[PDB]
């Protein structure tokens, strides 16, 4: 036919590509770290559009990732070390009324720390949970902190507050973030209905074990996701489609003082306890948490066999912090016991412990200290999905609470949405041709 | 008036009425990494009206050239193409072949510029 | 089936104007470029003008290019042809086709594809 | 001649005449903030290179388009408005029509620039 | 060709069959100098295409123009321009004249666009 090539500038087209991510929205994120969000939710359907997508594969789960750690480590650098501290404690049981369960929980704890002035010292009494604290033998001491052994422990800013914000990530120009609009996505593969976004709807930096916290419901039923659902080793995330309300609580009425350890320096810690001295503790309902299960061994058996057994079971063992079910609550770091949620075939109370020195994410050389919040904590949180792990060992499977990986938790979000680069530029075949 | 990458799915036909829908798009420490992905977004920019200004296409959307189709890079017709294909099928047809089409396009521009610079040398 | 049906006028002093209409169906209007041809009563086919298939570009022969207007409405799939300052020369049976041109991505054409009926435009 | 805006004070038809002086000054830790201002200088200029681009206008200081002039958005007579006016008040009462216009502009390149790949398109 | 300078040792005649060869080779704490490094490489190509933008050569390598050659800036004839030397030594000679030729370029594209509005302007 005699055809030519014309240039086109401006076609929508798109690759596949990784490229850095900007965020938009007294807390940890987005003090002056996020660029402020267009209100305006220009959202375009891409009718006819069939893209391929791998939340596994997906490089803004490794962005929010780092995003978070470094925004996490920028936020407790300017604060207080509490190096002056790790010394020598002379603790002694807690002279409150305690609980069956509370027996050698909390230990009434004195010590000599430094003041304002480099001469001068000052006793000090405080309470502090068993896990923070291990035996050590001295001359008038018992106990000393967990983490003066391992790193410093940095004391959490005053007022900077934990509490999770959404944070949309949002793309350059000359790119563009395509959503799924797909209902029972299943992860991975062709998604028919595609439409492009500018950013994501808010991601909130949820940090949890095991069961998945103020998260995204799916649109109709409960959405099993897993890398390889053959190989044992990968996590599997559950998208519930109802969430299932949990109420976690610290009953005890806390008296927080303070202290200076050195000019312009301040160590929080618990005073007293008002009231008696109970155990933390979260409420699931009984009734809707069988139902939650029930839907979820239903989807289960459709990649393991209709007429297959499922058993739940608690986990395995290792670190509290991959063991239990890990949150923050009012500031506090709550650490419960999911025994009585996984342990069946196919109002629940589940006891929690308080760590005021924790270790963030798997990585060793840093520590930071939680300071006591004053009063009493009542938390309420939907469970929107959960970490399963199925065992490796014959019929009958069994599975279990996953782990503390984090990237299932910014998986759980961020599962619909792919970043693409756009190519303005094409070539076609026309009869057009100059002169 | 479908925005931006609405008319992706359509086919090449209807998305060549719409480049300017998308034109405009493509323009518009922590301060680091946002300060990069801006001068990223700037360089990509510009390498391509580079490019359209080394093909004599600098300041147009719909350029037409003088290098033939040759028929290998596809042998499909224009009927084909323009209203039962869309740009994403295309370019992953050809894919193959656009550092040659570029390549030609260069060539093609440096023989005009040459030839009109000795059309003005006539008196 | 295509159809295309004109229903303009007759008969017009030397000097005046005569508008011609042309109801087109059986096809997308928009998809094919539109032109007028004209048959003297006892002479063959004489092309006479050629528009788009979006109306921007008109081309018309030079006998006619001052004095005829020629328009699409594709919302109402119909072809106008406005003449002006008609001729006794202009005598003729003038038909309505479609085809003569190819908008750049269709395929060449160069031919009309389709014939009206053919309105019957005399000047006294 | 009058400098950087030396005409500003000056009527539309004297400003216009030194077009390239203004154009000629719009490219031309503390390395964020330095940082930031050049690259939103870049940012604008080529927001404005790629607005010119696609009307149809780039590579020119002055462009005449095929967009009448509405006599809604301004009723003055040219006379007065090249003879008795300065750029600012004209910005001022044009301003509530400009994306209005810019948006014509926009339209009568995109009919424009198909129409000449058809013209281009015959044989 | 002869790679991205493999003409800077040839003739300016020779040299001028390689202009997107280096053409396409201009635009491509540790951070910012990074980025300064990015946004200087940007501007000089921006400054340099908004002069030739401002010269009404916007899109071209080869741009002729209607400012006359005079003899006081280099009275050598074609033969020894463009044939018996380089560009790097014609730059050494046109050095104290770059400016002066940069005005007259300026002042003849202002009045290039002044007369094409005119032209324009005539029903
Ligand atoms: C999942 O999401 C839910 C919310 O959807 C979270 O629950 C919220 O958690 C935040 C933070 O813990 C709660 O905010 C706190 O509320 C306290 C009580 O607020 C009452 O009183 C005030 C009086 O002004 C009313 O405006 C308000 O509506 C309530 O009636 C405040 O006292 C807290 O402020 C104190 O602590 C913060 C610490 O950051 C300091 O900055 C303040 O200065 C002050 O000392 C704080 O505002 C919020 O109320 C909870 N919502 C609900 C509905 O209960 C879950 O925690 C979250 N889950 C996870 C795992 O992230
Ligand atoms: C932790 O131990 C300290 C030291 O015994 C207790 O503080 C004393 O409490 C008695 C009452 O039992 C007071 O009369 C003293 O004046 C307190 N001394 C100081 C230095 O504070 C403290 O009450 C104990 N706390 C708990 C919860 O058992
Ligand atoms: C959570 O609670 C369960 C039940 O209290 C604990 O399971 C017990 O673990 C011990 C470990 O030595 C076993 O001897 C018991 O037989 C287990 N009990 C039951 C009923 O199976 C579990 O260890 C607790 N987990 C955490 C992390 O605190
Ligand atoms: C600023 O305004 C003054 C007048 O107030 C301009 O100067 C003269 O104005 C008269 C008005 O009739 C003109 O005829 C003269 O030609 C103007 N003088 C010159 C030297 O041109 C003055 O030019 C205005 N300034 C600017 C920068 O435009
Ligand atoms: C403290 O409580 C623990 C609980 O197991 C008990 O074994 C211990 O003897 C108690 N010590 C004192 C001094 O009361
Ligand atoms: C002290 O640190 C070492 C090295 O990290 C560790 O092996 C040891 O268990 C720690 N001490 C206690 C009492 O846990
Ligand atoms: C929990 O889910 C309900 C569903 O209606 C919703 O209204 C509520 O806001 C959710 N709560 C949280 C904390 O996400
Ligand atoms: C869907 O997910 C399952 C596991 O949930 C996986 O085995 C399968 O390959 C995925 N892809 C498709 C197209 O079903
Ligand atoms: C999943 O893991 C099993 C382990 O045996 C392996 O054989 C299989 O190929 C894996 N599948 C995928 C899709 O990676
Ligand atoms: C949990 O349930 C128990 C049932 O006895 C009740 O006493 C307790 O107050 C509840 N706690 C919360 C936080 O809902
Ligand atoms: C409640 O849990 C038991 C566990 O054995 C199960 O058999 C029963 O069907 C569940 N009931 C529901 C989901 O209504
Ligand atoms: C699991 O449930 C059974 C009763 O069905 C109970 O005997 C057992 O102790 C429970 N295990 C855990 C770990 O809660
Ligand atoms: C704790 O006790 C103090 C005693 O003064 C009281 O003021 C405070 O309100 C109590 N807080 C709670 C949460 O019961
Ligand atoms: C999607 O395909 C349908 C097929 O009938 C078509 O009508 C529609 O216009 C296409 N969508 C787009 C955005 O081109
Ligand atoms: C284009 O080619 C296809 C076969 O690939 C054929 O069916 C179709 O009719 C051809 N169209 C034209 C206009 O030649
Ligand atoms: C001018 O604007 C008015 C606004 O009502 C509109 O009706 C009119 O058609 C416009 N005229 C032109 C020539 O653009
Ligand atoms: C322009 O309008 C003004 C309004 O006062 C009038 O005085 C002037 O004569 C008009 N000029 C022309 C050329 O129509
Ligand atoms: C633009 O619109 C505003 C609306 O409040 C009006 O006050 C203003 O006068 C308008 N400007 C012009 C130049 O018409
Ligand atoms: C260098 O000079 C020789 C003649 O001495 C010539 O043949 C050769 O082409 C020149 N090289 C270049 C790169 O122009
Ligand atoms: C050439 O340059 C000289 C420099 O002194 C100047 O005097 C002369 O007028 C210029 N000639 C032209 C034709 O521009
Ligand atoms: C150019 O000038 C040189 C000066 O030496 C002379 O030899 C040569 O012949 C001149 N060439 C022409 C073509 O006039
Ligand atoms: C430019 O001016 C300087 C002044 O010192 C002079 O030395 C140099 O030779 C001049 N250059 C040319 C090319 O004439």
């Amino acid at each position: 036919e005699n055809l030519w090539v014309t240039v086109y500038y401006g076609v929508p087209v798109w690759k596949d590509a990784e490229t850095t991510l900007f965020c938009a929205s007294h807390n940890v994120w987005a003090t002056h770290a996020c660029v402020s969000t267009d209100p305006n939710p220009q959202e375009i359907h891409l009718e006819n559009v069939t893209e391929e997508f791998n939340m596994w594969k997906n490089n803004m789960v490794e962005q929010m990732h780092e995003d978070i750690i470094s925004l996490w480590d920028q936020s407790l650098k300017p604060c207080v070390k509490l190096t002056p501290l790790c010394v020598g404690l002379q603790c002694t049981n807690v002279t409150n009324n305690i609980t069956d369960d509370m027996r050698g929980e909390l230990k009434n704890c004195s010590f000599n720390a430094t003041t304002e002035l480099r001469n001068k010292r000052q006793k000090v009494y405080s309470l502090f949970y068993r896990l923070d604290i291990v035996p050590m033998v001295d001359l008038w001491t018992n106990y000393r902190l967990i983490s003066c052994n391992t790193s410093a422990i940095t004391q959490a800013c005053p007022k900077v507050s934990f509490e999770p914000i959404p944070i949309h990530y949002c793309a350059p120009a000359g790119f563009a973030i395509l959503k799924c609009k797909d209902k029972k996505f299943n992860g991975t593969g062709p998604c028919q209905n595609v439409s492009t976004v500018q950013c994501t709807h808010g991601i909130k930096p949820v940090v949890s074990t095991q069961l998945l916290l103020n998260g995204s419901l799916a649109e109709e039923e409960v959405i099993i996701r897993s890398e390889n659902i053959t190989n044992n080793a990968k996590n599997i995330l559950v998208q519930l489609n109802t969430s299932v309300q949990i109420n976690c609580t610290r009953p005890n009425n806390n008296t927080v003082k303070s202290i200076r350890i050195g000019p312009g320096q301040a160590f929080y810690y618990t005073g007293d306890i008002i009231g008696d001295i109970r155990q933390a503790h979260c409420n699931v309902s009984k009734a809707t948490w069988n139902e939650t299960l029930g839907k979820v061994v239903k989807q289960l058996r459709k990649h393991f066999g209709n007429n297959t057994i499922i058993r739940f079971a608690q986990s395995s063992g290792g670190d509290l912090e991959v063991t239990t079910h890990s949150f923050n609550c009012g500031g506090e770091f709550f650490y419960c016991n999911t025994s009585g949620l996984f342990n069946s075939t196919w109002s629940i109370t589940l006891p929690c412990r308080i760590k005021q020195i924790i270790n963030m994410w798997q990585r060793i050389g840093q520590a930071m200290y939680a300071p006591p919040i004053q009063g009493v904590i009542r938390c309420v949180s939907n469970i929107t999905g959960l970490i399963l792990t199925r065992d490796g060992g014959s019929t009958t499977e069994t599975f279990r609470p996953g782990g503390g990986d984090m990237r299932d938790n910014w998986r759980s979000e961020l599962y619909k949405y792919k970043v693409v680069k756009i190519e303005p530029l094409g070539v076609a075949p026309t009869r057009c041709k100059r002169r | 008036s479908l925005g931006f990458l609405g008319a992706a799915g359509s086919t090449m036909g209807a998305a060549s009425m719409t480049l300017t829908v998308q034109a405009r798009n493509l323009l518009s420490h922590w301060g680091i990494k946002q300060l990069q992905a801006r001068v990223l977004a700037v360089e990509h920019y510009l390498r391509d009206q580079q490019l359209l200004g080394i093909w004599g296409c600098s300041g147009k959307l719909i350029c037409c050239t003088n290098v033939p189709w040759n028929s290998s890079w596809s042998n499909r017709n224009l009927s084909e193409i323009w209203d039962n294909m869309t740009w994403l099928q295309w370019d992953k047809e050809i894919s193959n072949y656009t550092q040659i089409i570029y390549g030609l396009l260069e060539e093609s521009q440096n023989q005009q510029e040459k030839n009109e610079q000795d059309l003005l040398a006539l008196d | 089936e295509v159809q295309l049906v004109e229903t303009g006028g007759g008969l017009v002093q030397p000097g005046g104007s005569l508008k011609l209409s042309c109801r087109a169906s059986g096809y997308t209007f928009s998809s094919f470029a539109m032109s007028w041809v004209r048959q003297a009563p006892g002479k063959g086919l004489e092309w006479v003008s050629l528009i788009n298939d979006r109306g921007g570009l008109t081309f018309y022969v030079d006998s006619v290019k001052g004095r005829f207007t020629i328009s699409r409405d594709n919302s109402k799939n119909t072809l106008s042809l406005q003449m002006h300052s008609l001729r006794d020369g202009d005598t003729a049976v003038y038909y309505c086709a479609t085809g003569g041109m190819s908008s750049a991505l269709q395929s060449s054409k160069y031919y009309f594809d389709f014939w009206g009926q053919g309105a019957l435009v005399t000047v006294s």
